[PDB]
Order: structure tokens, then sequence, then C-alpha cells
């Protein structure tokens, strides 16, 4: 994510997505939007037995992953807590934890 | 400035049924015709 | 209330791009296509110009149809 198009910022502010005060203040009582950031990240993945047999350095293991949609939200952009709870429960049960 | 101006075009790319898809006359022209055509074709395929 | 209601209906028709022929009492805000995103613009313009009190809840949530919006505007 590299931001260089002013139109994207203008259109995100026209949609009341971005805060006009400062950074993202999550859990704060005065949260009024998010801030646009940049970052590039790359990871190397491999099945655990293949990494162990290769003497590769391992620093974490992914146990499960899932995706769904909040299609029951009041609006397209608005989130839906029920869908998120179902996703979390599904991943937890599948992972066995 | 391009050197070629040919291509095969969709001449009904701007046609949409806003009322069917709970859209508004001011919102509709702001939606990329790709999304509108995707909606139309997906609905037709599902009904077919 | 009459002048405020007429100006509000004009504002709603402008932002929605509808006629005021079909933006009647029976009209449902969902069928019109007003999201929370658009209701925010409606309420912001409304407060800025007409000076009416529609904070923190927009219109589509509490007011399902034009009936509810008109009732809220009447200040009954």
């Amino acid at each position: 994510n590299v931001l260089t198009n002013p139109d994207m910022t203008a259109g995100l502010d026209a949609g009341h997505f971005l805060s006009r005060s400062g950074n993202c203040k999550t859990f704060d009582d005065e949260a009024d939007g998010y801030c646009r950031g940049e970052a590039v990240v790359t990871l190397i993945l491999k099945r655990l037995p293949d990494a162990q047999a290769d003497k590769d350095p391992i620093q974490a293991s992914i146990l499960g992953i899932a995706t769904n949609h909040s299609a029951e939200a009041a609006s397209i952009t608005r989130p839906h807590a029920g869908a998120q709870q179902d996703l979390f429960q599904q991943v937890l049960t599948e992972t066995g934890l | 400035v391009s050197g070629t101006g040919f291509g095969c075009w969709l001449h009904e790319a701007g046609e949409f049924d806003a009322a069917y898809f709970n859209m508004s006359p001011r919102e509709a022209p702001q939606v990329d015709p790709a999304q509108r055509l995707a909606l139309l074709t997906a609905t037709e395929a599902l009904e077919q | 209330i009459g002048t405020v209601w007429r100006d509000a209906l004009k504002i709603l028709s402008e932002e929605s791009g509808l006629t005021d022929e079909e933006l009647t009492d029976d009209t449902s805000f969902a069928d019109v296509g007003v999201d929370s995103l658009m209701s925010l613009v409606i309420t912001s313009r409304l407060r800025d110009e007409l000076d009416i009190d529609f904070p923190d809840r927009a219109l589509f949530e509490e007011c399902q149809t034009i009936f509810d919006l008109r009732k809220r505007f009447s200040g009954s």
C-alpha cells in the first residue's frame, strides 16, 4: 500500500471514512474515523514438516484461517457483529482450541 | 496520444435497473459500469 | 412546520435525485436507496442550512419511511 493519488483521500473523506483530527484512536470515546498509512510486508510460508526437515528457522505456525461476508449489515459499508462472531467461532472450532 | 483507436465495445454499458437493485438516480452514475453489469449478469445466471 | 417540511423535502429530493412524485408518504427509505452514508449527508446539510436537530442517528435507522421523517420534522 503506497498512497499517491489525492483523489483516493478526497473520496474517502467524502464518504466520512477518515478522521479529520489525527490518527486512529481505537477504544477512545471520541473515535471519528481512521488514518491512511503505508506498509509493505512479505512472509515465507511452508508446511511444518517440510520446514522442520529443511532445518529452516520457524517463528510461528498458522493453525487455521477462514473468510465470510457481512451481507446482513444495515448498509454495505457497515459491519455486522453476528457474522464476525460466527467467523471467530468457526475458526476456533475447526482449529480445535 | 494513442496510435490505435480500435476495439470491440459494449454500446449498452450505461444501462441499469436502479430500482430493482435498491439504488438511487444520483448513486447509479457513480457506480462503475463493471459492477452494474456484474450485478445484472449474476442475477440472470442465478435465475437461469 | 410547513415551510421547514417543504425545504426538507426539496433537500431530500436533491440528494436522492428523485421526483417528489414517488417520494411520497408510503415510500420506504430502503427502496429509495438511501444508505447510512447518504443519510449522513442529508442530516449534515439539513442541520447546516435548516438548523433542525437530527444528530447521531441519521434518518434511515429510526425513520423507515417518509412518514417517520415528516413526523420527526413536525416536532409532535
